C-alpha cells in the first residue's frame, strides 16, 4: 500500500501533476502573501522606532563592568615563565588596546583632547541629528600607567604582578552619578569624589582578601575611576570610533599558585548591583598565577 | 531617568485583569 | 494448542438423544424411577466437576491500569520521555553546565502519561464497578431423585446421569434428557432465541438436539407443565456452557477509533521524524557537530509530539462517555462510546431486543371487524374501541375462562410488567383484560364457576360455565376457548353488536378470511366463544358434573378471534428507521421460526413494506421458486437449516446482492459465522443482543450491545457496550454522538496540531538564523500543558453543523480521523500564521530594547555566551549576560501570549468545519470560559510575583500584548472565507484540499 508512487492513470508520490502544479502554484501565493504581510508588519515596526535612542532602556538600567581578559570562567591561569600560556590572554588585550593607539586617534574633525585632569560632564546637545556628527574625547594609553608600555606591536605585560583594566558598560544618555562627599565606607580612596567614577577591588572573604596583598590603580591623571568628560554616549550612529575610559588594577602582592578571588566593585549612585547578575556594577575574578 | 520603568503598576494591572478575566468566565459557565 | 479447542467449539453441537429408554439407561447406568445411589452421585461430583460453568477469568487490577499506561498514544508519549533522557544525557557527558530543560521535560510527558493512565482507570474501573453491581446470582436448587427419593439440592451439586424433575416455574439445572412429560412446556428464548415457550416431550422429534422436544437446556425455565429427565451434559459441557466458554476465549480486535487514532501516531511521527532528520542533515551541513546535531533531531522530533492531545482525546472520549452514562446507556471501554456512529452494519437479536420477549394479545376479532390492541411495553398507544356489546361479551369470555391469576406481590408493579401464574397465553390475556377492561378479580368472582373443563390432548379445547349476575336473566353463563379449526365445528350462531345470526358463509368466509390474516402475520390466534344455558332445561338447582354431554357443544355463539404475538419494543421500529436513515445496514439475525421472524422484520423496518424476497415473488407469479431470478428480489431469508450447507463465496454473494436480509433459525455459532461474513466485506459491525446465543456474536462484534435486564449475564458481559433500561433507541443516540465525538476530535486535533508550528519554528530558525531564542521550554509547557488544555477541551462540545443522522456512515478507508488535509491547514496555514505573529511580538522586543532585527543574525554565538558581559546592540550599548539573558526570557513570555491571541482566532476557526462562525454561533460557554481563561492564565503567568525567578516568565509592556492582534484577526479571516468558499462552492478544491 506504500508503493502509490506511479500509474498510468498519472499519480507522483500520492497525486497527479496537474493537481502538483495547482498545489504547488496556491502555496507559493499564499507564503508570498504571508511574506509580504510580515514585510509590511516589520517594516511598521521599524518605523516605531528612532535611529538615534532606543524606546526602553530600563533592561540595562545598572551598567556593568568588564575586563579586558575575557576568560572562559572570569579565571587567569597561567605559568610565569610560558610564553603559550598567557598568549589567550595577550592577545585579547592587544586587540582590545588596538583603537587606543596614537595613530588610531589622529583626525582632529573626530576627536577632541578632553584633559589631562577628569573634569564635568560634556553634553553636546540634544541626541537629534540636527548637529553634525558628535566628537569624541580621545583617551591615550598613557592614562593606564604600568599596563601600557611603549612595547612593539606585541604588550610586553606583567608576566609576575599581572594587569587586569576594568571597562564601565557603555550606554546611550547614561550620565555617571559618583557618590556624594558623604561616602559611606568605601575602602580608602582619593579625594577626586567630584569627577570621576570610584572603582574598588577587594577579596572575596577572609581567606582572599589576606592572599591579595598590594594592588596599584591607574587612571586619568592617577585617579581608580572613569572620568566624567567621557560621558554620556550618544549611540554607534552619531558617535562612531568612540572610546569609552579606561582603567587598570594591578596585583603586586599575590600569592603564587594559590587561586583566590577579586571583586572589583563600581560605587556610584547611578551604579546599581545584582544578586543573580554578579557584572552589574561589581565584578569578579579568579586569579592564580601558577608558577 | 530614562533607565527606570514602573513594572509594579503594570504587573498590579495583568493580575487585576487576570482576576476579573477568570471570575467573569466563572459566571459565563455559570447560567443560572 | 488452543487453536483445536476453539474449533471444535465453533462447530454446532452433536448428540445421543435419540435413544431407547433401555439404551440410555444402559450407557448412563442409571435406574429411571429412582436414579442413582447418593455415593454414586458423590463419585461423579468429585470426578468431573459441580454443575456450574468455570467462573469468568478474572482481571486483576494492576493488569488493566498498567494496560492504561500503555497503548499507542501514550506510547508516542513514552518514546518522547525516552528520546528526552537520551538527548539529555548526551548534553551531560559532553558538554559544561548542562541545561536541564530536557530532563524537566522527560519528567514532565512521564506524568503525562501516568496521570492519563489514572483518569482512563478509574472511568473504565467505574464501569465495571457498577457493573458488578448488577450480578444477582440468587442460588437455584434442583429437585433431583436419587436412591429412590426427591431431594432438593444445590445446582452445583448435581452429576451426569441422574432423575431430575422440574415444575412449572422451577429452572433447568443441567441438560436433561426428558424420559417422561406431563404438558410440559420450557423456554428457550435465552439459549435458541425460540420466542414461544417450545414443549417437551419424552419422544425424540428432529434430528437437530436444539429443535427436538426430548431435551431439555441449561438455563432454560420451565414455564408450565412438570417433567423428567437424565442429566447427560453437566457443567462447561452443556450447550450454553459451550457456548459461554466459545464467548469468552474470542477476540477483541481493533476498534476503529483505534485504528484512527493508530493511523494519528503514523503521521504525527511521519513529518516529526522528516523534519528531525532532514534538519539534522542541515545542521551538520551548517557547522553543528554530530553531538549538537543529534540533540538537533531529537529536539525537533519531541517537539512535534502532542504532549496534551492525549488527555483532551481522553476528556473528550470520556465527555461523551459521560453523556451516554446519562442515558443509562453505559460503555465498558472508554473508546467504545465512538464505535456507534462508525458502524455501517447493525446485526440485531430479535427475541428480547428487537421484541419485548412476552406473548401480548396481539389482535382481536369482533363485528367481522379487526381490532389491533395497544402492545407497547409502557402502553403509550392507541387505544381501540370498548364501548360495543361484542367487547363487554369477548372480554367476559376471555377474563373467566382463563386459568391464569397474578401472583402474591403482584400489587405495586404496572399490569404488563408483573409476574402472572400460567400459561403464557392466559397470561397475555389476563394482563389484556386487566389493561383494557377495568379488572378480572372482581370481574372473575362476579360469575361464579360451576364446572369447568380444561385443555385436551386432542381437539384442544377449554370450557367452563359460571353463574350469572345480571339484573335482568337468571340463565347460566358457558363460555369455551380453542382453535380456531375447533371452535368453528362447534358453532351456529354469532353474536354482532349484541344480537345473535346464523353461520351464514357470507361472514363466515369472512371470519375465515381474517384468520389467515392474523395467522399469515406470524401471530398465534384463538377463538372465543359463549352460550345462554336455557334456566328451563337446566335450571339453578341442577348440577352439571363433569362427565356426560350436559352443555350443547354445538349451536354456540362465537363471538370473535383474538390473536397473540411478542410484540416489539416501542421506540424499536422508530430507532430502525433512523438507523436506515443513516445509512445503516440492519442485519436481522435470530434462531426463531422465519414465519414469525419475517412478520417481525417487516413490523419494525428490517424489510421495507413492498420489497419481495425470492419465495414472494415465485408465490405472486404462481411459479416454482427455482425460476425466479434472485436479482429481482431485494429482500430474502436464510434459514439456518440451509446456512450450515454454506461457502464464504455464498454468504458473501448473500450479502452484496440483497439489501434486506433476515437469518433465520440460525445457531450461535451461526451467529458468529455471519457476523464474521459481515466483517469480511470491511464495514464496521455492531450487534444488539440479549440471549446467551449473542454472547459470540457480540463478542466478535466491533461493537456488541447487551439488554441490561432483558439479557444474559453472559452475553452482557461478553458484549462492550450495556443498555441498562433496555431502550433500544439508544443505539440511535449511540450513532449519533459517534459521529458527532468523531468530527469534534477532529477539530480539538486539529486545534492542538496547530500550535506545533509557532513552538518548533523558533528553534528551527534558531538553528538556521543563529538568532537569540524565540521561545522558551516552560513557556511550550504553559501553552501545550497550560492555556491550550481548556479551549481543546470546549472543543467537543460543538454541537452538529448539519444533520449527521443524515449522512451515510463513513468509510473507514477513506474518511481518516486525521487526513491529509487537516495536515495542510494546521502545519501548513494556519500555524504558519502563528509562527509569524510570534516572531513579529519577538523582533518587536528586541528592537525596541536596541536590538534590531537585522542585527540579530548570528548574535546567538555571543548571546548564549555567559561571560562576554559586553555584547553590542545596534545602538553601541553594552549589554551584561543576565541583562540580555532577561530580555530574552521576556521576550519568550510575550512569545507565549502571542501563542494565546493567535489561539483565539484558532479555536473560533477550528469550532466550525464547515459552517460559519455567525451561523454556528459563540454559544459553547465552556468555549466562552476556554477563552476568558485562557487569557486570564497566560497574564498571570506573566505578572505574578516571582515569575520571572521560578518560571522564568517575566512581566510584559502592555504594548506586547497588541502585537499579535493583526495576525489572529488574518487567521479569522482567512478561515472565514475558506469556509466560505466551501459552502457555496462544493465542488473541490476549497472541498478536497482544505476541508478536514
Ligand atoms: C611601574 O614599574 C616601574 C618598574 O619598571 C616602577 O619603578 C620602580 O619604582 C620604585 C618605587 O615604587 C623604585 O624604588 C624603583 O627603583 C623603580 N624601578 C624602576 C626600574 O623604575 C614604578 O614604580 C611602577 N609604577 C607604579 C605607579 O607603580
Ligand atoms: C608582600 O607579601 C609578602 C608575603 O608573600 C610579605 O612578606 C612576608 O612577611 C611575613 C611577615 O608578615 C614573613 O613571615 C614572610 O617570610 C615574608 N615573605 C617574603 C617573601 O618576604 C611582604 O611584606 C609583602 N610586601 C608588601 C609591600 O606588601
Ligand atoms: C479581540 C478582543 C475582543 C479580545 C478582548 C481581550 C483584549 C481586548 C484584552 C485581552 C488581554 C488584554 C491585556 C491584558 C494584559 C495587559 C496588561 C495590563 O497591566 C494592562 C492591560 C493589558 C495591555 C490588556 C489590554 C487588552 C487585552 C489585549
Ligand atoms: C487592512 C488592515 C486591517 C490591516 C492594518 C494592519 C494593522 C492591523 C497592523 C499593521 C502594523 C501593526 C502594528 C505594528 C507596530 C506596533 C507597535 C508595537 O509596540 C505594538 C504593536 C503595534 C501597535 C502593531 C498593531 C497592529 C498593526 C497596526
Ligand atoms: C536543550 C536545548 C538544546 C538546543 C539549544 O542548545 C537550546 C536548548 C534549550 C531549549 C531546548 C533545546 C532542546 C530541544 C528542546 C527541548 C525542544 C522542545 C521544546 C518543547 C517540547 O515540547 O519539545 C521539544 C526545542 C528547544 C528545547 O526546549
Ligand atoms: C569633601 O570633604 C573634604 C573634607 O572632609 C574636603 O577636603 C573635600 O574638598 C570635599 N569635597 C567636596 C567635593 O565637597
Ligand atoms: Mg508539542
Ligand atoms: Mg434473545
Ligand atoms: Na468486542
Ligand atoms: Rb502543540
Amino acid at each position: 500500500k506504500k508503493f502509490i508512487w506511479n500509474s498510468e492513470k498519472k499519480e507522483f508520490l500520492g497525486r497527479t501533476g496537474g493537481s502538483w502544479f495547482k498545489i504547488l502554484l496556491f502555496y507559493v501565493i499564499f507564503y508570498g502573501c504571508l511574506a509580504g504581510i510580515f514585510i509590511g508588519t516589520i517594516q511598521v515596526m521599524l518605523l516605531t522606532i528612532s535611529e538615534f535612542k532606543p524606546t526602553y532602556q530600563d533592561r540595562v538600567a545598572p551598567p556593568g563592568l568588564t575586563q579586558i581578559p575575557q576568560s572562559q570562567k572570569t579565571e587567569i591561569s597561567f605559568r610565569p615563565n610560558d610564553p603559550q600560556s598567557y598568549e589567550s590572554y595577550v592577545v585579547s588585550i592587544v586587540r582590545f588596546l588596538e583603537k587606543y593607539k596614537d595613530l588610531a586617534q589622529k583626525d582632529d574633525m573626530i576627536f577632541e583632547d578632553c584633559g589631562n585632569v577628569p573634569s564635568e560632564l560634556k553634553e553636546r546637545g540634544e541626541y537629534n541629528n540636527e548637529r553634525g556628527e558628535r566628537k569624541v574625547c580621545r583617551f591615550r594609553l598613557e592614562w593606564l600607567g604600568n599596563c601600557s608600555g611603549l612595547n612593539d606591536e606585541t604588550y610586553g605585560y606583567k608576566d609576575g604582578k599581572p594587569c587586569v583594566i576594568i571597562k564601565l558598560n557603555r550606554v546611550l544618555g547614561f550620565k555617571p552619578k559618583p557618590p556624594k562627599n558623604e561616602s559611606l565606607e568605601t575602602y580608602p580612596v582619593m579625594k577626586y569624589n567630584p569627577y570621576v567614577l570610584p572603582v574598588h577591588c577587594t577579596g572575596k572573604r577572609d581567606e582572599d582578601k589576606e592572599k591579595v596583598g598590594t594592588m596599584e590603580y591607574f587612571g586619568l591623571g592617577g585617579y581608580p575611576g572613569f572620568p566624567l568628560q567621557y560621558y554620556p554616549y550618544y549611540g554607534k550612529l552619531l558617535q562612531p570610533k568612540y572610546l569609552q575610559p579606561l582603567m587598570a588594577v594591578q596585583f603586586t602582592n599575590l600569592t603564587m599558585d594559590t587561586e583566590i578571588r577579586i571583586e572589583c566593585k563600581a560605587y556610584g549612585e547611578n551604579i546599581g548591583y545584582s544578586e543573580k547578575d554578579r557584572f552589574q556594577g561589581r565584578f569578579d575574578v579568579k586569579i592564580e598565577v601558577k608558577s | 531617568d530614562p533607565f527606570y520603568y514602573d513594572y509594579e503598576t503594570v504587573r498590579n494591572g495583568g493580575l487585576i485583569f487576570a482576576a476579573l478575566a477568570f471570575i467573569v468566565g466563572l459566571i459565563i459557565i455559570l447560567s443560572k | 494448542k488452543e487453536r483445536d479447542m476453539d474449533e471444535l467449539k465453533k462447530e454446532v453441537s452433536m448428540d445421543d438423544h435419540k435413544l431407547s429408554l433401555d439404551e440410555l439407561h444402559r450407557k448412563y447406568g442409571t435406574d429411571l424411577s429412582r436414579g442413582l445411589t447418593p455415593a454414586r452421585a458423590a463419585e461423579i461430583l468429585a470426578r468431573d466437576g459441580p454443575n456450574a460453568l468455570t467462573p469468568p477469568p478474572t482481571t486483576p487490577e494492576w493488569v488493566k491500569f498498567c494496560r492504561q499506561l500503555f497503548g499507542g498514544f501514550s506510547m508516542l508519549l513514552w518514546i518522547g520521555a525516552i528520546l528526552c533522557f537520551l538527548a539529555y544525557g548526551i548534553q551531560a557527558a559532553t558538554e559544561e553546565e548542562p541545561q536541564n530543560d530536557n530532563l524537566y521535560l522527560g519528567v514532565v510527558l512521564s506524568a503525562v502519561v501516568i496521570i492519563t493512565g489514572c483518569f482512563s482507570y478509574y472511568q473504565e474501573a467505574k464501569s465495571s464497578k457498577i457493573m458488578e453491581s448488577f450480578k444477582n446470582m440468587v442460588p437455584q436448587q434442583a429437585l433431583v431423585i436419587r436412591n429412590g427419593e426427591k431431594m432438593s439440592i444445590n445446582a452445583e451439586e448435581v452429576v451426569v446421569g441422574d432423575l431430575v424433575e422440574v415444575k412449572g416455574g422451577d429452572r433447568i439445572p443441567a441438560d436433561l434428557r426428558i424420559i417422561s412429560a406431563n404438558g410440559c412446556k420450557v423456554d428457550n428464548s435465552s439459549l435458541t432465541g425460540e420466542s414461544e415457550p417450545q414443549t417437551r416431550s419424552p419422544d425424540f422429534t428432529n434430528e437437530n438436539p436444539l429443535e427436538t422436544r426430548n431435551i431439555a437446556f441449561f438455563s432454560t425455565n420451565c414455564v408450565e407443565g412438570t417433567a423428567r429427565g437424565i442429566v447427560v451434559y453437566t457443567g462447561d459441557r452443556t450447550v450454553m456452557g459451550r457456548i459461554a466458554t466459545l464467548a469468552s476465549g474470542l477476540e477483541g480486535g481493533q476498534t476503529p477509533i483505534a485504528a484512527e487514532i493508530e493511523h494519528f501516531i503514523h503521521i504525527i511521527t511521519g513529518v516529526a521524524v522528516f523534519l528531525g532528520v532532514s534538519f539534522f542533515i542541515l545542521s551538520l551541513i551548517l557547522e553543528y557537530t554530530w553531538l549538537e546535531a543529534v540533540i538537533f533531531l531529537i529536539g525537533i522530533i519531541v517537539a512535534n509530539v502532542p504532549e496534551g492531545l492525549l488527555a483532551t482525546v481522553t476528556v473528550c472520549l470520556t465527555l461523551t462517555a459521560k453523556r451516554m452514562a446519562r442515558k443509562n446507556c453505559l460503555v465498558k471501554n472508554l473508546e467504545a462510546v465512538e464505535t456507534l456512529g462508525s458502524t455501517s452494519t447493525i446485526c440485531s437479536d430479535k427475541t428480547g431486543t428487537l421484541t419485548q420477549n412476552r406473548m401480548t394479545v396481539a389482535h382481536m376479532w369482533s363485528d367481522n371487524q379487526i381490532h389491533e390492541a395497544d402492545t407497547t411495553e409502557n402502553q403509550s398507544g392507541v387505544s381501540f374501541d370498548k364501548t360495543s356489546a361484542t367487547w363487554l361479551a369477548l372480554s367476559r369470555i376471555a377474563g373467566l375462562c382463563n386459568r391464569a391469576v397474578f401472583q402474591a406481590n403482584q400489587e405495586n408493579l404496572p399490569i404488563l410488567k408483573r409476574a402472572v401464574a400460567g400459561d403464557a397465553s392466559e397470561s397475555a390475556l389476563l394482563k389484556c383484560i386487566e389493561l383494557c377492561c377495568g379488572s378480572v378479580k372482581e370481574m372473575r368472582e362476579r360469575y361464579t364457576k360451576i364446572v369447568e373443563i380444561p385443555f385436551n390432548s386432542t381437539n384442544k379445547y377449554q370450557l367452563s360455565i359460571h353463574k350469572n349476575p345480571n339484573t335482568a336473566e337468571p340463565r347460566h353463563l358457558l363460555v369455551m376457548k380453542g382453535a380456531p379449526e375447533r371452535i368453528l365445528d362447534r358453532c351456529s350462531s354469532i353474536l354482532i353488536h349484541g344480537k345473535e345470526q346464523p353461520l351464514d358463509e357470507e361472514l363466515k368466509d369472512a371470519f375465515q378470511n381474517a384468520y389467515l390474516e392474523l395467522g399469515g402475520l406470524g401471530e398465534r390466534v384463538l377463538g372465543f366463544c359463549h352460550l345462554f344455558l336455557p334456566d328451563e332445561q337446566f335450571p339453578e338447582g341442577f348440577q352439571f358434573d363433569t362427565d356426560d354431554v350436559n352443555f350443547p357443544l354445538d349451536n354456540l355463539c362465537f363471538v370473535g378471534l383474538i390473536s397473540m404475538i411478542d410484540p416489539p419494543r416501542a421506540a424499536v421500529p422508530d430507532a430502525v428507521g433512523k438507523c436506515r436513515s443513516a445509512g445503516i445496514k440492519v442485519i436481522m439475525v435470530t434462531g426463531d421460526h422465519p414465519i414469525t421472524a419475517k412478520a417481525i422484520a417487516k413490523g419494525v423496518g428490517i424489510i421495507s413494506e413492498g420489497n419481495e424476497t425470492v419465495e414472494d415473488i415465485a408465490a405472486r407469479l404462481n411459479i416454482p421458486v427455482s425460476q425466479v431470478n434472485p436479482r429481482d428480489a431485494k429482500a430474502c431469508v436464510v434459514h439456518g437449516s440451509d446456512l450450515k450447507d454454506m461457502t464464504s463465496e455464498q454468504l458473501d454473494d448473500i450479502l452484496k446482492y440483497h439489501t434486506e436480509i433476515v437469518f433465520a433459525r440460525t445457531s450461535p455459532q451461526q451467529k458468529l459465522i455471519i457476523v464474521e461474513g459481515c466483517q469480511r466485506q470491511g464495514a464496521i459491525v455492531a450487534v444488539t443482543g440479549d440471549g446467551v446465543n449473542d454472547s459470540p456474536a457480540s463478542k466478535k462484534a466491533d461493537i456488541g450491545v447487551a439488554m441490561g435486564i432483558a439479557g444474559s449475564d453472559v452475553s452482557k458481559q461478553a458484549a462492550d457496550m450495556i443498555l441498562l433500561d433496555d431502550n433500544f433507541a439508544s443505539i440511535v443516540t449511540g450513532v449519533e454522538e459517534g459521529r458527532l465525538i468523531f468530527d469534534n476530535l477532529k477539530k480539538s486535533i486539529a486545534y492542538t496540531l496547530t500550535s506545533n508550528i509557532p513552538e518548533i519554528t523558533p528553534f528551527l530558525i534558531f538553528i538556521i538564523a543563529n538568532i537569540p531564542l524565540p521561545l522558551g521550554t516552560v513557556t511550550i509547557l504553559c501553552i501545550d500543558l497550560g492555556t491550550d488544555m481548556v479551549p481543546a477541551i470546549s472543543l467537543a462540545y460543538e454541537q452538529a453543523e448539519s444533520d449527521i443522522m443524515k449522512r451515510q456512515p463513513r468509510n473507514p478507508k477513506t474518511d481518516k480521523l486525521v487526513n491529509e488535509q487537516l495536515i495542510s491547514m494546521a502545519y501548513g496555514q494556519i500555524g504558519m500564521i502563528q509562527a509569524l505573529g510570534g516572531f513579529f511580538t519577538y523582533f518587536v522586543i528586541l528592537a525596541e530594547n536596541g536590538f534590531l532585527p537585522i542585527h540579530l543574525l548570528g548574535l546567538r554565538v555571543n548571546w548564549d555566551d555567559r561571560w562576554i558581559n559586553d555584547v553590542e546592540d545596534s545602538y553601541g550599548q553594552q549589554w551584561t549576560y543576565e541583562q540580555r539573558k532577561i530580555v530574552e526570557f521576556t521576550c519568550h513570555t510575550p512569545f507565549f501570549v502571542t501563542i494565546v491571541v493567535v489561539q483565539w482566532a484558532d479555536l473560533v476557526i477550528c469550532k466550525t468545519r464547515r459552517n460559519s462562525v455567525f451561523q454556528q454561533g459563540m454559544k459553547n460557554k465552556i468555549l466562552i470560559f476556554g477563552l476568558f481563561e485562557e487569557t486570564a492564565l497566560a497574564a498571570f503567568l506573566s505578572y505574578c510575583p516571582g515569575m520571572g525567578v521560578a518560571l522564568r516568565m517575566y512581566p510584559l509592556k502592555p504594548t506586547w500584548w497588541f502585537c499579535a492582534f493583526p495576525y489572529s484577526l488574518l487567521i479569522f479571516v482567512y478561515d472565514e472565507v475558506r469556509k466560505l468558499i466551501i459552502r457555496r462552492r462544493p465542488g473541490g478544491w476549497v472541498e478536497k484540499e482544505t476541508y478536514y
